């Protein structure tokens, strides 16, 4: 599946 | 399996990390980077490669990255993360 | 000042931490060494030099090293350390 | 002043 990146 | 929990006080700012994952339920949600000089780096509490098992007591087991994001958007002054070492 | 909390599950084994301190109430209780291959070291979330402010929610403010020893022995399976970065 | 250690 598509791998997404999230900044937090 | 080394699992521990950390409670981070963010002093009104971000945790200073990026997490990566997919919408495939059982795919792991991992810490992919640490912001230079950010909270995560300065505390040395979490590191790249670490898997996030829960956020603020809500389990991510079998949950997509969107769930982790939903929880993070509701994070208060203190955020709790259950971590599994790789 | 940067403070964070770490919860470790020592189960029946040791945390793999050595603390140092005096019996002078105001002196800080610090993490002086880590057991190679021990739990604390494996998590990567515990660092030498940092100060322990509380153990399992009981504050070490104005308390001697002996009090910290007491709290650790009665901490149970899960040990929660409130830590202040050096 | 005496500094002591405790391993756990």
């Amino acid at each position: 599946a598509t791998v997404r990146t999230y900044s937090c | 399996a080394i699992i521990y929990t950390v409670e981070l006080k963010r002093y009104g700012g971000p945790l200073g990390i990026t997490i990566s994952g997919t919408e495939e339920p059982f795919d792991p949600i991992i810490i992919s980077s640490l912001t230079k000089g950010g909270l995560a780096e300065r505390t040395g509490a979490i590191h790249i490669g670490d898997r996030i098992l829960a956020i603020n007591s809500s389990s991510l087991k079998g949950k997509p990255l969107s769930e982790a994001i939903h929880l993070l958007q509701m994070a208060g002054e203190t955020v709790t993360l259950k971590i599994k070492k790789q």
